[PDB]
């Protein structure tokens, strides 16, 4: 509560975005989020390793 | 939307910290990733900003 | 080094806070002491800096 | 940990450097560091009185 009321949510380091295009599925594009640390809502969020996420491809016409 | 007019979604949820945006090209494996994460400013950084302000007003004079 | 070229040692250890530098003249009891300690900036000081920025942009206009 | 992540190391007050030249030894110059308060690696360092330090004289040719 004190941290959020003083400074709000902010990043400390890391959490860079990189595209890889891994072929897990032809209808998705893989994205890698690099390891980092941040304080969200006053709670620390330390991730030691990168997280992989995938976005669906755009087909709307 | 078309690439000239596409914009990221607008959000105001306090519970989430934005790390960046991922743009997917229309019907392609390529994707553009940019990081817009809010990052802290330590006391040294703020002092450097203050020094920059001092230089700015000196140049103004 | 000679007085025209003498510089303090370079350090990047996070565990130590630099309080200043002491310069000793060659073969003399006299010494020059200067403080370069990193110091905080209270929210009042940051508001004053913001006001100074406001004045700078007003003068630019 | 939280303080160092948010703001790093900084000084609050005090810790001024003053040269006195006390004759404890002919090969040294005495320097006084005034009392002060600081946060190093997030840990408060509150000193009630000054500390005497000595720097060796420069004889390198």
């Amino acid at each position: 509560e004190r941290t959020y009321d003083e400074s709000g949510s902010y990043k400390v380091n890391g959490f860079e975005l990189f595209s890889e295009g891994n072929a897990e599925d032809d209808d998705h594009v893989s994205v890698v989020v690099d390891a980092g640390k941040a304080y969200v809502k006053g709670f620390k969020v330390d991730k030691p390793v990168s997280t992989r996420i995938s976005v669906p491809k755009s087909y709307d016409l | 939307n078309i690439m000239r007019l596409v914009t990221p979604p607008l959000n105001t949820d306090p519970e989430n910290l934005q790390l960046g945006t991922v743009t997917v090209l229309p019907d392609s494996d390529e994707a553009v990733c940019i990081s817009f994460a809010i990052t802290r400013l330590s006391m040294e950084d703020l002092q450097k900003v203050k020094t920059r302000v001092d230089n700015l007003e000196y140049n103004q004079a």
